[PDB]
């Protein structure tokens, strides 16, 4: 099963945008999707998570602009970034953990959708 | 055919049976602890649980097991009132410390299942390490306190001339601990276990049913291995003379057995499916 991004690119800073992505396929009721940044040739970090039951952990840095939903009908998560800093340019990876075979968490990751942050004045 | 010979060949193919189920409790066992000691993807909270359940079951099948063939081959003990005293001490702290860490797993693996960003913060190594020692103090009071002090001992004549016997080795118990000791090993790890995947099971409701065969494995071979054993120990409490000692020790031996199913049940991780290949000079 894929993980299908959309919405990145380019945009002028203290715009917003909306990061979406499509789990097609079978994924267990109870599942972990996220979003990761990989940040100019540095390490991964987690953006934002959202639990299939309904709780959240944005990553301290875009807590407040950002903020992270899900539908739980077709299993698609929308990463609705606001206030976009050229802080927040980086690669950011779709994620899914997966939960039941009950004992460890099956990991499902994505080819990441790029977003530049421009301060063209 | 029932000669004097016909005897000696059900002993060894007992004997055999016993010798299996010995080294499959070793093999597998001794498999789960080299993967997560070698492998660092494996070093996992959950997997320090799996851990004290690995050492819990391989001792089973190095220090009980073994005596345990011994004992009833031989139809007598050959090691004395101290070293009955002793053995039946490390196979109730073995049997506790597998059935608590059966039940620690169970809690933790809800925790992160239903709650993630919680257990990430909270369930910490030094905290997990902590679970573990608590695990196996209890394990430790449950059997060598009570055992070892004389607190378990019978009082009717039977037990008094076997308790002075050296060759006898019969696990005779007073009312009260057989029934604490089945609350504290058994119960209580069973009831948690039972609310734990109960709330796992009912939060969730094709991948719904394969993955909810699991907990079905989980919770079953648990049971089908230990409630048999302990519902007998609770019975023979009330009712004396209402189980057979061929009964009692065949259904102990069930039970001493689902020692060598845990890692084929809890270790069937992708990341312990590659280091057990690797381990067994397949992989790389
Ligand atoms: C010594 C002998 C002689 C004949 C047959 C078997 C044995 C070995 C014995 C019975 C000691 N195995 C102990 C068994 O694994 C066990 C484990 C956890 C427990 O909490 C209890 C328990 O036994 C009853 C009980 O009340 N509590």
């Amino acid at each position: 099963v894929q993980l299908q991004e959309s919405g990145g690119g380019l945009v002028q800073a203290g715009g917003s945008l909306r990061l979406s992505c499509a789990a097609s396929g079978s994924i267990f009721s109870i599942n972990t999707m996220g979003w990761y940044r990989q940040a100019p040739g540095k390490q991964r970090e987690l953006v934002a998570a959202i639990h299939s039951g309904g709780s959240t952990n944005y990553a301290n840095s875009v807590k407040g602009r950002f903020t992270i939903s899900r539908d739980n009908a077709a299993n698609t998560v929308y990463l609705q970034m606001n206030s976009l800093k050229p802080e927040d340019t980086a690669v950011y990876y779709c994620n899914v953990k997966d939960y039941g075979a009950v004992l460890y968490e099956y990991d499902y990751w994505g080819q990441g959708t790029q977003v530049t942050v421009s301060s063209h004045h | 055919d029932v000669t004097q010979q016909r005897d000696e060949v059900w002993v060894v193919g007992m004997g055999i049976v016993m010798s299996l189920i010995v080294l499959a409790i070793v093999f597998g066992n001794v498999l789960v602890i080299t993967a997560i000691a070698k492998f660092e993807r494996l070093q996992t909270v959950t997997n320090y649980f799996i851990t004290s359940l690995a050492c819990a079951d391989l001792v089973m099948g190095l220090a009980v097991v073994p005596f345990g063939a011994a004992h009833i081959l031989m139809k007598m003990w050959t090691f004395g009132n101290f070293w009955c005293e002793f053995w039946t001490s490390i196979d109730v702290l073995c049997v506790t410390a597998s059935i608590e860490t059966l039940c620690v797993i169970a809690v933790d693996r809800y925790f992160a299942i239903t709650s993630p960003f919680k257990y990430q913060s909270l369930l910490t190594k030094n905290k997990a390490r902590v679970i573990i020692l608590m695990v196996w103090i209890v394990s430790g009071l449950t059997s060598f306190l009570p055992i070892q002090m004389h607190w378990y001992r019978a009082t009717h004549q039977e037990a008094i001339n076997c308790y002075a016997e050296e060759t006898c080795c019969d696990f005779f118990t007073n009312q009260a601990y057989a029934i604490a000791s089945s609350i504290v090993s058994f119960y209580v790890p069973l009831v948690i276990m039972v609310f734990v995947y109960s709330r796992v099971f009912q939060e969730a409701k094709l991948k719904e049913h394969k993955a909810l065969k699991t907990l079905g494995i989980i919770m079953g071979t648990f049971t089908l291995c230990w409630l048999p054993f302990f519902i007998v120990n609770i019975v023979h409490v009330i009712q004396d003379n209402l189980i057979r000692k061929e009964v009692y020790i065949l259904l102990n031996w069930i039970g001493y057995v689902n020692s060598g199913f845990n890692p084929l049940i809890y270790c069937r991780s992708p990341d312990f499916r590659i280091a057990f290949q690797e381990l067994l000079c397949l992989r790389r």
